């Protein structure tokens, strides 16, 4: 019931930054929340008790702070390893814990517009009656773009299923991949099959195109 | 080539001006003398705060022996009668005494700002109390030694006092190489000792008032929360809102033992928050308030006396503050005629005629005014503490 | 040293039955209440349950309330989460942590020893090879599609591991029949299009498949 | 029916200072990111930088990176684009851009006329 707010959900930052995270909380509750840290694969471990005071063990870079119902965890010097996801919890009993959605701190990067490229189903899937496109955008770092799927000039919704890699360990730059299926029936309706991307790195859309 | 008798002014201003020099000389001299008695004497008086307080009264001791008497005499006379070792012992220690009541007045803030705002911090012991009044003696010393080391007695000849004896006047004044240094050290000593220090004090008593404001408000907050919500749990119908108002209490319970025996009775408070916080969640509300309705009698024997004891000690604590911040006012503004006088002589170029105003009915006074800011402290100190009355009528008992 | 160990974790059907197991080692569970949180894929960290055998003290969320019972056994030091009409939203990572008790820094340190967790899959689709299918091409994009799998798990290489720059493998995504796709994808210069051949071995230990797709331009 | 206008350029000699600023008329920007590109004689309107909404981080293409800084003021609902150590390859007409997504998108339908910043 308890609602705890953790905004700062996107964070893009360098190593030796000093980053910053706020949690809101709905009641007015003590100095009773606590700063786990989550990398990918592994349980959370706990950073900050107390919502000031600093857990045996951990870096002393990570320090919490509370005024009124804010409580803020700032990371003054953002050692590479440093990067996971941060969630913010409230402890105040027993049976009223409620965790923070999580913030991802990523490594900060130049920006990069996604190269697109485009693939129709291969003629060995048509047999099987089912025919999926597939749209891919090869590193763009800031993951905030678009792919629309336009099928002679029409778009859809629900069709299309997209998953994004992990920020890569080589250039810090994210990949997509957008796959529209349909059936048989329903693909040879249509000759021109597109995939138009928008990124904040692209002046103008993409649009990669194949006809069938 | 201009004769002036020994006495310059109508008998009746000189009579009215020595009258007043001496009632402040005075007071100061009664107030100092019962101050220092009564923190010598007691020695449930003797802290960090009080050591200082002790200071000041030494600080004005030395202008009331050293600087008012001497003026005084040079004000009614001619001339300076006195010899130069005279005037440089009298200008030193009135210099050397303000830079101490500043920095002793500084020093006392930030005894008071530790104290307030950041109370986790260890207090002050004597020792250091004594280390800080030694070095705030050897920066008063450093800083204005240079006034007492470059000075002379110079005689002008277009002037010359009879009773019948002729001689030229003498007088001793900063005989600097030229007006630019004199300017620029005058400026430098009022930046160093009045402006920072003013704004230092008046900034950081405004911080500590927020902060001491701000202890209570909390207080009273927590107690209301969990008085106000233990009515809600007896007069609550369901277990939705024991619940809730369960789940407030505990949050107040942590956040006013965080305040700072009293912290084992905030212990046992929550625990049977938890326990009645057990009963509602297995779903009935009868028990829970039973559960509930047992928590006044922990929250009569352990909070109340708690409460009452955490509110006396903040009441006490603002009029230490208060007093400290008038007596920092009125030193601030009793000083303030002196210096802008010598600005606005020194920097605003007016009239001759203005100038000739400033010497004669505006110099009197502020000097008088800065002198009898000596005699002003002590009557603060009386006034704002009932031990310092009660010293009061014991050493009047005792030498009466 | 203190230990927590999730153990039981397994897939079941959809209203099915499930029984997780968290030993604890190093404390004694009698001192400190037990904890089941759980992760879904994607998704943060939400509070399940909690047992307090000291005082036998049980409470669950109110999205598990009447489903799942929480149980502490202090002869064996281990808690159980016995998870019964299993929906498909509760497939989840499910971590067994440590909060002590009320007064002092115990209760202050909450979570502080959390278990490695295990995972609960809830689904009703069966164990399924997987059909890889082509993606037909400066530099090229080129790539194979593999879909219609379960469960999750999947190995893709390029070349039997010799491609390895330039190779994005993307996370498996739920499909809406309940089973899994994947696509490997691999960036090479244009000129290799012609001449070098470039296969995905794809392998899917649940189902005992290696079948290895070559992929050619057009 | 919304429009946005650039200011700043001119000539500039190798290693002067420019800054830029272009102010939207006619709607809010503090829930917007907004964008500046530049598109020099035979480029196709190159990506400079980018400020999101306050509170989130200000990016910056390879070439500008470490040079450019871009500011925004939402009481004017204006956004800078400081230039510091022009090389003449920044020679180019300079376009600011508002993209109709919160989520940051890049969905850029109001542009400018954009403003010519030449360096010898």
């Amino acid at each position: 019931d308890i609602q705890m707010t953790q905004s700062p959900s996107s964070l893009s930052a360098s190593v030796g930054d000093r980053v910053t995270i706020t949690c809101r909380a709905s009641q007015s509750v003590s100095s009773a929340v606590a700063w786990y840290q989550q990398k990918p694969g592994k349980a959370p471990k706990l950073l900050i008790y107390s919502a000031s005071s600093l857990y045996s063990g951990v870096p002393s870079r990570f320090s919490g702070s509370r005024s009124g119902t804010d409580f803020t965890l700032t990371i003054s010097s953002l050692q590479p390893e440093d990067f996971a996801t941060y969630y913010c919890q409230q402890y105040l009993y027993y049976s009223l814990v409620t965790f923070g959605q999580g913030t991802k701190v990523e490594i900060k990067r130049t920006v990069a517009a996604p190269s697109v490229f485009i693939f129709p189903p291969s003629d060995s899937q048509l047999k099987s009656g089912t025919a999926s496109v597939v749209c891919l955008l090869n590193n763009f770092y800031p993951r905030e773009a678009k792919v629309q799927w336009k099928v002679d000039n029409a778009l859809q919704s629900g069709n299309s299923q997209e998953s994004v890699t992990e920020q890569d360990s080589k250039d810090s730059t994210y990949s997509l991949s957008s796959t529209l299926t349909l059936s048989k029936a329903d693909y040879e309706k249509h000759k021109v099959y597109a995939c138009e991307v928008t990124h904040q790195g692209l002046s103008s859309p993409v649009t990669k195109s194949f006809n069938r | 080539i201009t004769y002036v008798n020994y006495y310059l002014h109508q008998p009746q201003v000189a009579a009215i001006f020595i009258i007043s020099y001496f009632l402040i000389f005075f007071l100061c001299m009664m107030g100092n003398t019962v101050v220092c008695f009564i923190v010598m004497r007691n020695k449930h008086m003797h802290t960090v705060t009080n050591l200082f307080i002790l200071n000041l009264a030494i600080s004005d001791l030395l202008v009331g022996i050293f600087c008012m008497p001497i003026t005084l005499l040079d004000n009614i006379i001619a001339g300076w009668p006195f010899g130069n070792t005279m005037c440089k012992i009298s200008g030193l220690v009135q210099g050397i005494s303000v830079a101490a009541s500043v920095f002793t007045l500084v020093a006392i803030a930030v005894d008071r700002f530790q104290c307030v705002v950041y109370p986790f911090k260890p207090k002050l012991t004597i020792k250091t109390a004594f280390v800080i009044i030694m070095i705030i003696w050897v920066l008063a010393i450093t800083i204005m030694s240079p006034s007492a080391v470059m000075l002379h007695v110079q005689e002008e000849k277009y002037y010359r006092v009879r009773l019948n004896k002729t001689s030229p006047v003498y007088w001793c004044r900063e005989d600097w190489p030229n007006q630019e240094m004199r300017k620029i050290y005058t400026t430098v000593l009022f930046a160093n000792i009045y402006l920072a220090p003013l704004s230092l004090i008046v900034i950081m008593y405004g911080r500590i008032g927020i902060s001491a404001r701000r202890q209570l408000a909390d207080l009273e907050d927590n107690w209301e929360t969990l008085n106000d919500n233990l009515k809600v749990i007896e007069k609550a119908d369901n277990a939705a809102q024991v619940k809730d108002a369960l789940t407030k209490m505990r949050a107040a319970a942590l956040d006013a033992q965080k305040a700072t025996d009293f912290r084992h009775g905030f212990d046992i408070l929550v625990g049977q928050i938890d326990d009645a916080l057990k009963l509602a969640n297995e779903g009935k509300v009868k028990e829970a308030q039973a559960a509930a309705e047992q928590l006044k009698t922990t929250r009569n024997a352990y909070i109340q006396k708690y409460l009452e004891r955490a509110r006396s000690t903040l009441r006490k604590k603002q009029k230490i503050i208060k007093m400290l911040l008038i007596v920092a006012l009125l030193f601030i503004l009793s000083w303030l005629p002196l210096w802008t006088l010598m600005m606005l002589s020194d920097y605003a170029d007016l009239s001759p005629n203005e100038l000739q105003i400033i010497n004669i009915y505006i110099y009197p006074f502020a000097h008088w005014l800065a002198f009898g800011n000596s005699s002003v402290n002590p009557i603060i100190y009386g006034f704002f503490n009932e031990n310092f009355r009660r010293g009061f009528q014991e050493a009047f008992q005792l030498q009466l | 040293e203190v230990q927590l160990v999730e153990s039981g974790g397994g897939l079941v059907q959809p209203g099915g039955s499930l029984r997780l197991s968290c030993a604890a080692s190093g404390f004694n569970v009698v001192d400190f209440s037990l904890h089941w949180v759980r992760q879904a894929p994607g998704k943060g960290l939400e509070w399940v349950a909690y047992i307090s055998s000291s005082s036998g003290s049980t409470s669950y969320a109110d999205s598990v309330k009447g489903r799942f019972t929480i149980s502490a056994d202090t002869s064996k030091n281990t808690a159980y989460l016995q998870m019964n009409s299993l929906r498909a939203e509760d497939t989840a990572v499910y971590y067994c942590a440590r909060w002590g008790y009320w007064p002092g820094e115990p209760w202050w340190k909450a979570f502080d020893y959390w278990g490695q967790g295990t995972l609960v899959t809830v689904s009703s689709a069966s164990t399924k090879g997987p059909s890889v299918f082509p993606l037909a091409p400066g530099t090229a994009a080129l790539g194979c599609l593999v879909k219609d799998y379960f469960p999750e798990p999947v190995t893709v290489s390029w070349n039997s591991g010799a491609l390895t720059s330039g190779v994005h493998t993307f996370p498996a995504v739920l499909q809406s029949s309940g089973l899994y796709s994947l696509s490997s994808v691999v960036t090479v210069p244009s000129s290799s299009l012609g001449t070098q051949t470039y296969i995905c071995n794809v392998n899917h230990k649940p189902s005992n498949t290696k079948v290895d797709k070559k992929v050619e331009p057009k | 029916q919304v429009q946005l206008q650039e200011s700043g350029g001119g000539l500039v000699q190798p290693g002067g200072s420019l800054r830029l600023s272009c102010a939207a008329s006619g709607r809010t920007i503090s829930r917007y990111a907004m964008s500046w590109f530049r598109q020099a004689p035979g480029k196709e309107r190159e990506f400079v930088a980018v400020a999101r909404r306050s509170g989130d981080g200000a990016f910056y293409a390879d070439s500008v990176q470490g040079r450019f800084t871009v500011s925004r003021d939402d009481a004017k609902n204006t956004v800078y684009l400081q230039m510091n150590s022009l090389k003449p390859e920044d020679t180019a007409v300079y376009y600011c851009a508002i993209d109709s997504d919160t989520f940051y998108s890049g969905s850029y339908d109001y542009w400018g006329q954009g403003t010519q910043v030449t360096v010898s």
